[PDB]
């Protein structure tokens, strides 16, 4: 048996009738929390008003831009993997597998105000990295798409948040069953790039990749298969992303044993400590200036993040690539057979 | 060898005269391996 | 048709079936289903 | 998947009756497989699979394997094959049990981490029919794993350059047979020791003369200051002038940064210099404590 | 059943003739050989 | 450069051919016991 979540939301970044049932959908945190976290977490020497400006610029080119502040309950909760994959559709290596997704998602949502709502989303995601509130703190894994029902601008989404994907009865159409589905741009199996084995249970991860370079940084989203547990998938992707790790490290920003071993060195006592003296504290004991400034940090050198969202408990994992009609156009997709969705969306960052 | 430059020199020269060499920066999960060629013609290369 | 070539290209290459390009090619040598097909024909860093 | 992930190790039918009677007694011990299949063979868990470059591993490479490899529990050994349960992938595993393989007792509630054999020699099986020696990881509480991992990485640094528990001392027999894993651990120790320092750390560094007076005014701090082999020496030997004015100080807060980005590199120091905790003892109606060799009732984390 | 079997065996015995020989030679006796075997175990599997 | 440094080598290599075997087995050369077919089910992609 499985579980299902249900969430009614707006219809800006997710139109759940062009989406094939079985695609993965993502949840979006309330945007008013970025304007609170940016004040504290931005790096000293940068204007935090860039993220505020981009965020205000995004929702102006959206649906009804009211109650987009605090007291608003009904809003745009959910977005699809295809949308984020199509806004950053220039940072994926497979250009042919990504530009088709972008074209189909622009010309398929039946809207002209789209392609002006995708440029804003990408600018917002790029700012969020520049202000050091990364997208991996405001997006997570809502269940696979199972069943829907829509009205004028109002959609109701059903998902599957646990248990086997294929043990889920969709009464609507087409064999009453639903299979996992992702666009071929975001997919890459690390066990092939690391030249690892094939037979065995595989996990399914969600990987964010961060590049730290002022005014020209970037971020993309991936869905990976691997025979490596969460404690060793970081050592995995830490090897296939050397040119990003190194460039982020360097383009995003006391002899106590001796004196303590010298029994003739100037030393005060526990009963002598009156630091109010301008001599006893400063002049007598060994002076040293700290200068812990501009030094590499954690939030600066962080180049990637990942979380375990599921698993594939087969002997040999089998996936296809069949170009499916994405509402008028055809996009390279990938069908994953036999996925059992895990949870506890705990992100692990790299450095 | 005592010096770490003669070793790289030898390991590059010996790679200039063969194709079995491990031409990769030391991988962490596999030990060492040669690069996968694009093709194969007459069968399995018997190592002399 | 004539194809220019050095005057020291040894003869034992012409005493059997061969290729005028001096380098084998084609789909038949793919090895794998995803191998780079135009890296057998042109990429001169991998051995023939 | 709804059923627990079963594994079927196929025993060779050409063993001795004692060579299989010993296996009959290893129900409840933990074994590890490189890949997670349904039909594994006895060559996937013996000491042949823990080989780095054709040699028996040391206590530091085996440690890396234990966290690189999948875990399972032997539950029953029939004459034909060996049935086992997977641990850390599929939650369903009702009534799972685990035999305490350790010198120290297990008390109810503790988390369980698994050590390669370091306390003396290991209690293993020597199946001389096909020539495979099978060793089983120990079962140590998490509040004790972290002492030995420290005592061994410190010795690794010392190379490259006794334990009390419930009032009982033990001696380690950990060995370093080469010099690669030692540095593969040293680099992680120094990296995680290097990503802790930040701008806000200096304001914590100015409180050492004040912590020295609170260690004389209080009782709990006077014990904390004894073990701090650095804070107890700097607080009377070094000084710092006041800190510079915070860049954009009207807006940000440095101490929140230095103690938010500090918990991360500490919830990982254990899980990288050692192994994670996979099980925890929950004996609903059985005995309270567990002596060496008695089966427990656990629940996977 | 065959599944409760630990080790089912098979026995053997063979008698050997001899030859007399007027000396000087080593006088011989009749000999008997007793030989025992044991079975091996296998399996089969299919699925759907 | 083509200079013989007073030392010689004995090259060794091993090749693997594919043959066609020819087997002869006498009558009643094996005593072949059979057991009983047991069945156990197992969870799958969502079915059995």
């Amino acid at each position: 048996t499985t579980q299902l979540i249900q969430q009614v939301s707006l219809t800006d970044f997710f139109r759940p009738d062009i989406e094939h049932a079985g695609s993965i959908v993502l949840i979006l945190r309330h945007p008013s929390d970025m304007i609170g976290e940016a004040n504290t977490l931005t790096q000293a020497g940068r204007d935090p008003d860039v993220l505020l400006e981009g965020l205000r610029n995004l929702f102006n080119a959206c649906t009804a831009p009211w109650t987009v502040g605090e007291g608003g309950g009904l809003r745009a909760y959910v977005t699809s993997l295809s949308f984020i994959a199509a806004c950053r559709a220039e940072e994926y290596t497979d250009k042919q597998a990504a530009d088709a997704n972008r074209t189909a998602i622009v010309s398929a949502y039946g809207c002209s105000r789209m392609e002006t709502r995708l440029i804003r989303f990408s600018e917002c995601l790029r700012a969020m990295v520049q202000c050091h509130v990364f997208p991996h703190r405001f997006i997570s894994f809502f269940g696979s798409l199972l069943e829907y029902t829509i009205q004028d601008n109002l959609c109701n989404i059903t998902a599957v948040a646990k248990g086997p994907q294929e043990a889920a009865r969709t009464d609507k159409t087409s064999t009453r069953r639903v299979t996992a589905n992702i666009p071929a741009c975001v997919f890459w199996d690390v066990d092939k790039d690391l030249h690892l084995s094939a037979d065995g249970l595989k996990h399914v991860f969600l990987v964010f990749v961060y590049t730290q370079r002022r005014q020209r940084e970037g971020v993309r989203l991936h869905l990976a298969l691997s025979q490596l547990n969460e404690q060793c998938f970081g050592r995995g992707i830490g090897f296939l992303l050397g040119r990003i790790r190194a460039e982020n490290a360097a383009w995003g920003t006391l002899p106590l044993v001796q004196l303590s071993n010298d029994p003739t060195s100037p030393r005060c006592s526990i009963g002598e400590i009156t630091g109010v003296n301008w001599n006893l504290a400063r002049q007598r004991l060994y002076q040293w200036t700290g200068d812990f400034r501009g030094l590499p940090t954690q939030l600066s050198c962080m180049y990637a993040a990942y979380t375990l969202i599921g698993t594939i408990p087969s002997e040999s994992v089998r996936y296809t690539r069949r170009m499916e009609r994405f509402g008028g156009y055809n996009v390279p997709t990938i069908w994953l057979e036999g996925v059992v969705w895990g949870g506890t969306n705990t992100w692990n960052e790299c450095y | 060898m005592l010096h770490d430059n003669v070793t790289e020199s030898l390991r590059r020269i010996t790679a200039s005269g063969g194709r079995l060499n491990p031409t990769e920066p030391l991988p962490i999960f596999g030990g060492l391996r040669p690069a996968t060629s694009a093709g194969i013609a007459r069968g399995q290369a018997s190592v002399c | 048709e004539f194809v220019a070539m050095p005057v020291s290209t040894d003869l034992q290459y012409f005493r059997t079936a061969c290729n005028p390009r001096g380098r084998a090619s084609g789909m038949l040598y793919m090895g794998d289903r995803d191998a780079d097909i135009e890296a057998i024909m042109f990429d001169h860093t991998q051995s023939d | 998947m709804a059923m627990p992930f079963e594994i079927e190790v196929l025993l060779p039918g050409e063993l001795s009756p004692a060579e299989t009677s010993a296996l009959q007694k290893c129900e409840g011990k933990i074994i590890t497989f490189s890949t997670l299949r349904h039909r594994a063979s006895l060559v996937d868990i013996a000491l042949s699979s823990y080989y780095i470059n054709g040699a028996p591993p040391d206590t530091l490479s085996l440690l890396e394997a234990y966290r690189m490899r999948f875990a399972a529990v032997i539950t029953r050994v029939i004459p034909g094959k060996l049935l086992a349960h997977a641990i850390g992938v599929g939650t369903p595993t009702p009534g799972l049990f685990i035999q305490n393989t350790s010198p120290v007792d297990l008390c109810n509630g503790d988390y369980i981490c698994l050590l390669p054999p370091v306390f003396g020699s290991a209690d293993s099986i020597r199946l001389d029919s096909v020539g495979l020696e099978i060793v089983f990881p120990l079962t140590i509480p998490q509040t004790l794993m972290r002492e030995i991992i420290a005592k061994v990485v410190a010795r690794a640094v010392e190379r490259t350059a006794v334990i009390c528990y419930n009032g009982r001392r033990y001696e380690l027999e950990t060995n370093l047979q080469h010099r690669d894993g030692s540095d593969a651990a040293i680099r992680t120790l120094v990296l995680n020791l290097m990503f802790s320092i930040n701008e806000g750390c200096l304001l914590l560094l100015a409180l050492i003369p004040t912590l020295l007076v609170q260690g004389a005014h209080d009782g709990y701090v006077n014990l904390l200051i004894q073990t701090a082999n650095c804070v107890r020496e700097t607080g009377q030997l070094i000084n710092i002038p006041p800190m510079p004015r915070i860049q954009d100080g009207h807006r940000r807060f440095p101490i929140y940064e230095t103690i938010s980005s500090w918990i991360s590199t500490s919830s990982r120091l254990g899980d990288t210099l050692g192994t994670r905790a996979i099980l925890r003892v929950c004996v609903f109606d059985g005995p309270s404590t567990v002596h060496p060799g008695d089966r427990t009732a656990v629940i996977q984390v | 059943e065959l599944a409760y079997v630990r080790d089912g065996v098979i026995q053997f015995e063979v008698q050997q003739p001899m030859i007399a020989r007027d000396g000087p030679h080593p006088v011989d006796q009749p000999v008997h050989n007793y030989m025992v075997k044991r079975i091996h175990k296998r399996s089969l599997s299919a699925a759907f | 450069t083509g200079f013989h440094p007073g030392i010689a080598f004995t090259v060794v290599r091993q090749d693997r051919f594919a043959t066609e075997q020819l087997l002869y087995a006498e009558r009643a050369s094996e005593s072949y016991f059979v057991g009983q077919i047991q069945v156990h089910h197992h969870d799958a992609i969502g079915g059995v």
